């Protein structure tokens, strides 16, 4: 059962990925830093 | 067997935010209001703490005063704020200034009565009414002078209940306030007359907890209040959830208070170990009342190894045996019995209950009522008697009204309690 | 409709609710730090 | 001195019979013979 | 799996549970064990025999212990099913195939809700075993008000 | 025939939730009360009569009051399994906890509750037409034990009057230790059970621990087995009530053979064939060792070692396939032994009893099967030594007044204190007349 | 058992607009005066309140009376207005000039028989007359005036029924009129003599009534005749409705009013609560008891701190038990017992009726008689007896006509009742 809730919880952290990098680029860091940064974020 | 929070002042209600967060997780009750639960047991006490509303909502049965909004306005805005009563939210319109005087004396009387009407509307519709349990800093300004000003006025309309009080006190390396000394030495005179036992909690050793156990990397207030708000629902358990010996606040004091001005207690929380470690160990009772009892997991920068032990009590929550709890604390009071005090035959109350926090096995509290708290006191009297003979921020106390002997009678007062933990510390049988 | 509309008022506070909560862990404070440094060298380049 | 206390809410019933909330809180005396 | 004709051998409303628990946090070999040993039992004979042997404290000890696992790992199987399983356990069931089963069941039938001390395993309402009680040294209070009573009867 | 049940606090409800399990495993009433309609008509029975009453569509209900001052242990009864069994009027739940004040429980709080109770007990007195004595369970070391315990047992002594009261009673351990104030309430606790106790049977965790440690192979016990193995003990006193036998035992008997003053009424308990599952499918269990068992310490159910005293009544129940000429050859066995002895003004030391109704299998249970177990209950000068222990912790915390001012807050003079200390000293001292060898001319 | 209603000056007509609005709407009767109703308890009692007009048409039982004509075209403008019968309405041609003496004497005297012959056609036509109630503001100068006047009258030619009046008065902290001391005073001589049973309300007390309770941004004169038409259309509820426990205005008084002078009571009504509030608390009896005895919910400036009670009644409205009044009216008189006269056993009367008001489940109306109202008297008596010993607006009321003794006369007689309140408050048994 721990290692069923480690793995949704980790699921849960892309969700956030996804979210967090559109919100980024929402607000309008520039192109290249976004993609060396969004590089570094993995 | 309800209890009626007040949370005061800036520290107060921050700790009071996480509280009534971590309550409402473990009664499954939605940011809504709404009953989500998935068991009859979290229902069957929800009573407790909540008042509830007609068809889905609960709401907390709690008291929040503050001299400026912008914290008000902070946990209004917090994720659980809504559930609040709008009627329960008593604030003024100017700050205590860091001031004892002003706040106790000048606005004091100007809000009280109409904190004192809540509080009593809020306790009068209890069918049999427990204690009440206050979190303020003593340090503070709203938190020293209103919280002892409604204290005195709890204990003068209720003075057969019981009164707790929760109280962060200054750490000894840095000051977050520069006249702590004087909020402090007033505050716990008053506090030792009116009060039935307080908690202390200093925040150098919140920090030492969270570097040394947890290590986290970069803490933030949201821990420290977690941990805080952890035990703080953790004494409770046992009122609220079936057990196999069962335990009460005036049970706890029945047993923990020798006499009746030896009611400040030490604070502890034991199953702290991180995510990472926590596979390559499991939960036993050895394993808890080890951890137990070191002193890196204890909340106060004072060391138990400077003092002995009149008392202490243990409130384990999960599903264990009674044989390891007893023999435990047995081997623990022999192996160590020069810093247990020899008069009594057991110092060690154990209770359990059977119902864990979600997501640990066990877990154990520990209140503990130990001599070396002195040397805090004589530090405070210290600090005190320097600032004192010069009057060296004086004149604002006096200024608001206060007579200067109110100020020798507290440090005297405060030094007789430092002389008489001296005192029962080396005492004897003879 | 006032079913409806107290349906969705509950939908709404309970989303709020629980994206509030999720920024309290440990994870979002260091990709804060992360995107304060994004933000703070684009500002930065900008200056020049 | 003594400040306006607003009544208070009906008590619950403990358990099937018992005088929790009636109107006689005290159930009855006893009587020593004599 | 095969969801269409395994209605019957569990009860009603558990196909939800068998569903979540298998698609969720069933381990890849646990998996491939699980419909193994539902393959392995689901086709047993529904009236086979008991099974020979030159010992009857080997026949007892087989016979008690596929008693004993029935009675035990049954919380959710229907009567069919606990049969079938039951002639398994006594015939084709071998060391490991016993503790794979055992292994799956534990993880299946469990819900890790908290619950109190004493309804957890301490006071159950104990099955129908009340026949084979020892009558015949209760007492009797004979009635003299009626000689035709069942209580005079010797 | 007839026996009344009265459980007191959390220990009592506890032991008489585990005692009313087995009395109904025992006798057959399922958990709704009913009995299985399936079987032959046979001939009818009876033997539940000493437990339970019916009402005439043959449902049962139990002998039984529980009595306690927080709500939560009687809610667990009140909502578990045996919900049908119990009628709800004898459920009876007070606010507010005792608190470990004896002060509590007698003058303030208990006070209020104690009436309904005797209006109870009244209520079921009426109902019986051979009623022949009250069992009560409780803990002496809690507040509401104490106290309501005093005050009950003081109300039933002067409405009831001659009609014996027999009592199972958990004192607190020589050092497993689960509360500070537990001397304190002992010995106020003890002062009143002296007066209004017939017959006071003593226990203690420490020992039933040792027991379960040494004897069964449980690693990490806990009090449900503690509760159930009391209950097998009450179990078997009261088994010469319900079945066949051939030397039966009336609870009258115990009363008068085993107290030889009026002060002297508190005994030691005893269980022979405590024993795994794994270890009785290896071993014949016959007469003369179980009988050389229950004389040995390691059998005992109370922390005390009887060879530091002197005996002055035995008494041993056999239950199951026993024959009366081997329970006399193990008996005049035993008495020829020299580490075993008894004080020379008492020639005839035994009392015995047979029954023929073997000890009860409970499914979840930890004890064996087996065909014949014995009981033994048995008066010592011993016990003197646990009184002395309890005394001088009480004095250790007199001497400073350490906790005084709870009770007397709560409304008791503290010269209460030393005069149920001094008559508890003056216990000692009659320990001390009563065991001394003989006598001489000057 | 019919009532007859008058409404004279501008406030008692703008009142009186919205109580004859609130009573044909519960009642289901048109604006056009066409029965629309949808349960026969709402028939079976419209005699009460109106006189059937041919084919279907009912017409409400009113006397509306003026001195200039601009309010009556204003209520006849209203959106009920056409209810009115046209020869009901009856007006001068020039103002009170907010003059007691002027509204009593010149215009007064001539356009008097007019309202008696109208208020007898009305009354000789009533199979049994109950008692006259009337609406009226006590500081204006018609309203007083010609009030008092008529209340004389119908005292002189109805002797044996009821006088029921409900009267505005003068506010402690700001005047509306310059003169309000001596009309009220004149007026309150007046009613004390003449009348049964007088009302009081201070528009004070019922703005902090919006403004605390209701919490409304932008209050109007609409609201607080609604407020006002409310606990009036209370009052009469067990008239006109079945009931457990049914009651009348003259079992009213003979349980209120211990001595004759003694009849001046205070008024509120309880399930008063703002929109945003009342998701956190449901409705129920013991709440509306312990909202009901607040005093941020009664409708005068004096609270009852100051005094205390002689008697009260409670009007329940509503499906309820008589066990939770009897539980709450014992609470109540038990917990506080120093705030209630001592000589009498039992100081409130309860009653229950079976329909509350639409959209409310249920609702109580308060009635209470308190000392505290000798403050207000005391305060009305001094602001008299400074202006009266400079003369200070005299000139107008002489030059009108009045001779000076009469307000000699008055004052002595608002002195006496003041003693007498102060004597029976500080009485004892002995
Ligand atoms: N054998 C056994 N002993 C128990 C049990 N529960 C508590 N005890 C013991 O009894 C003593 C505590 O007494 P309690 O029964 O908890 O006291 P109480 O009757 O609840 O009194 P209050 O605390 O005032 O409510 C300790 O010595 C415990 O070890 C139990 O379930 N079984
Ligand atoms: N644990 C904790 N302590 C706090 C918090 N905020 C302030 N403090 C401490 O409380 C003291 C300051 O008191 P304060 O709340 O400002 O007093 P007030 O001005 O009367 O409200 C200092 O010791 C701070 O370190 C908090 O969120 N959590
Ligand atoms: N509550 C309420 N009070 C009013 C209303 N109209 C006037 N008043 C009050 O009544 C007093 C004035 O009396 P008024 O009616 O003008 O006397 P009149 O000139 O003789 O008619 C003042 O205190 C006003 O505040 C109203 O519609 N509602
Ligand atoms: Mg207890």
């Amino acid at each position: 059962s721990i290692m069923m809730q480690i793995r949704e919880r980790e699921a849960a952290i892309e969700a956030i990925r996804q979210r967090k990098l559109k919100e980024l680029e929402e607000l309008g860091v520039p192109e290249e830093y976004c993609q060396a940064l969004q590089k570094k974020m993995k | 067997r309800e209890i009626v929070c007040v949370q005061a002042g800036q520290c107060g209600n921050q700790i009071g935010s996480k509280f009534w967060e971590v309550i409402s997780d473990e009664h499954g009750v939605d940011p809504t209001g709404t009953y989500q639960g998935d068991s009859d047991l979290q229902l069957e006490r929800i009573n407790v703490y909540f008042d509830e509303a007609t068809g889905g909502r609960y709401v907390p049965r709690s008291v929040l005063i503050d001299l400026e909004p912008g914290t008000m306005d902070s946990v209004r805005a917090g994720p659980y704020g809504q559930i609040f009563r709008p009627d329960n939210f008593i604030f003024g319109q100017s700050g205590a200034g860091n001031n004892w005087a002003k706040g106790h004396y000048t606005e004091g009387a100007e809000l009280i009565d109409s904190v004192l009407d809540v509080c009593c509307k809020e306790a009068e519709s209890c069918d049999c009414l427990q204690g009440f349990q206050i979190c303020h800093s003593l340090g503070g300004g709203t938190g020293s002078g209103m919280g002892t000003l409604l204290i005195s006025k709890l204990r003068e309309q209720y003075p057969d209940r019981i009164m707790m009080t929760f109280s962060i006190i200054p750490s000894p390396k840095v000051s977050d306030t520069v006249v702590e000394p004087y909020n402090t030495t007033l505050s716990v005179h008053q506090l030792v007359e009116n009060s039935d036992e307080s908690m202390c909690i200093d925040n150098e050793a919140l920090y030492d907890i969270c570097f040394r156990t947890l290590k986290l990397t970069t803490p933030t207030f949201g821990d420290l209040n977690h941990l805080v708000s952890a035990v703080v629902s953790g004494v409770t358990c046992c009122l609220r959830f079936p057990g196999q010996l069962n335990s009460d606040l005036r049970k706890l004091a029945v047993n923990l208070v020798p006499f009746p001005r030896l009611h400040f207690f030490m604070m502890g929380f034991a199953p702290l170990t991180s995510r990472g470690s926590q596979q390559y160990r499991g939960l036993s009772v050895p394993e808890l009342t080890q951890q137990m009892f070191d002193a890196k997991n204890m909340m106060q920068a004072a060391d138990p190894r400077h003092g002995r032990y009149l008392t202490a009590s243990a409130l384990f929550r999960g599903r264990m045996s009674t044989k390891e709890v007893d023999e435990q604390m047995l081997n623990v009071q022999n192996k160590n019995s020069s810093y247990f005090i020899e008069w009594i035959p057991n110092n060690i109350k154990s209770s359990v209950c059977d119902i864990p926090p979600k997501g640990l096995k066990m877990a154990v509290t520990f209140i503990g009522n130990n001599t070396c708290i002195q040397e805090m006191f004589r530090r405070v009297g210290e600090q005190f008697t320097l600032m004192f003979r010069r009057k060296a921020f004086l004149h604002w106390y006096t200024g608001e009204g206060m007579d200067e002997m109110e100020f020798t009678e507290a440090e005297s007062n405060m030094n007789d309690l430092v002389s008489e933990y001296q005192q029962y510390q080396d005492a004897t049988i003879e | 409709l006032e079913q409806i509309e107290e349906e969705q008022q509950r939908r709404l506070n309970l989303e709020r609710a629980k994206t509030l909560l999720d920024e309290q862990y440990d994870e979002v404070k260091a990709m804060n730090q992360i995107v304060d440094e994004a933000r703070c060298i684009a500002v930065r380049n900008a200056q020049i | 001195n003594k400040d306006f206390l607003p009544p208070s809410f009906p008590k619950s019933i403990n358990g099937p019979g018992g005088y929790s909330g009636c109107f006689q809180e005290r159930p009855y005396e006893f009587i020593m013979p004599g | 799996l095969m969801r269409e004709e395994y209605h019957p051998i569990f009860v009603t409303d558990s196909s939800e549970r068998i569903e979540y628990w298998y698609n969720k946090l069933a381990t890849q070999h646990q998996r491939e064990n699980f419909r193994r040993i539902c393959k392995e039992i689901s086709q047993q004979d529904p009236e086979r025999g008991l099974p020979k042997m030159s010992a009857l404290y080997s026949l007892q000890y087989c016979i008690c212990e596929a008693d004993s696992m029935i009675r035990h790992y049954g919380f959710m199987f229907s009567v069919l099913g606990k049969k079938l399983a039951r002639l398994w356990i006594m015939h084709d069931a071998s060391h490991r195939d016993k503790n794979t089963f055992t292994e799956l069941f534990t993880g299946l039938q469990t819900d890790f809700i908290p619950k109190s001390v004493m309804k957890t395993d301490f006071q159950p309402p104990e099955q129908g075993d009340y026949e084979g009680i020892d009558r015949s040294h209760f007492l009797s209070s004979i009635d003299w008000f009626n000689p035709e009573s069942k209580r005079n009867l010797p | 025939r007839e026996a009344i049940c009265i459980h007191i606090g959390q220990a009592g409800c506890q032991v008489g939730n585990a005692c009313w399990e087995l009395f109904c495993l025992e006798h057959g009433i399922q958990p709704d009360g009913a009995m299985p309609s399936d079987k032959t008509i046979g001939v009818e029975d009876d033997a539940f009569n000493t437990f339970f009453s019916e009402t005439g569509a043959g449902k049962h209900v139990p002998r039984a009051v529980f009595l306690d001052l927080e709500p939560t242990v009687v809610d667990e009864v009140r909502t578990g399994t045996y919900r049908q069994l119990f009628h709800p009027e004898q459920l009876i739940s007070g606010k507010e906890d005792a608190a470990n004040n004896y002060a509590r429980g007698h003058y303030t709080i208990g006070k209020e509750i104690v009436d309904l109770c005797l209006d109870r007990i009244r209520k079921l007195a009426d109902n019986c037409t051979g009623l022949q004595g009250f069992l009560v369970y409780h803990a002496v070391g809690g507040g509401t034990g104490s106290g309501l315990g005093a005050l009950l047992l003081e109300r039933l002594s002067v409405d009831y009057g001659k009609k014996s009261k027999l009592g199972y009673t958990v004192y607190p351990s020589p050092q497993v230790s689960t509360a500070v104030v537990e001397p304190y309430n002992s010995v106020l606790s003890t002062h009143s059970l002296l007066e209004h106790t017939d017959v006071a049977a003593m226990l203690d965790n420490e020992a039933i621990y040792d027991l379960t440690r040494r004897n069964l192979d449980i690693e990490r016990p806990t009090y449900t087995n503690l509760n159930r193995l009391i209950g097998q003990v009450v179990s078997s006193l009261t088994a010469s009530l319900r079945f066949d036998g051939a030397l039966n035992v009336d609870l009258t008997e115990f009363q008068t053979n085993l107290v030889p003053y009026p002060r002297i009424h508190f005994v030691l308990t005893s269980y022979a064939p405590v024993i795994s599952a794994e270890k009785a499918y290896h071993e014949q269990l016959s007469v003369s060792e179980i009988s050389n068992a229950v004389f040995e310490p390691a059998s005992m159910m109370t922390k005390c070692d009887p060879r530091h005293g002197k005996y002055m009544a035995c008494c041993l129940m056999y239950r199951g396939d026993v024959v009366p000429k081997d329970v006399n050859a193990a008996v005049a066995t035993i008495k020829t032994k020299r580490t075993i002895q008894f004080v020379d003004w008492s020639p005839t030391g035994f009392k015995c009893g047979i029954n023929y109704q073997p000890p009860t299998v409970v499914p979840g249970g930890d004890l064996a099967k087996v065909q014949r177990a014995v009981c033994m209950i048995a008066n010592s000068t011993a016990i003197a030594e646990v009184f002395a222990r309890i005394d001088h912790k009480f004095d250790l915390m007199y001497s400073k007044r350490a906790f005084v001012h709870w009770y007397v807050g709560e409304g008791m003079e503290e010269g209460e204190f030393s005069e149920a200390r001094e008559d508890l000293a003056a216990l000692e001292k009659d320990y001390e007349e009563v065991g001394a060898e003989s006598a001489d001319m000057d």
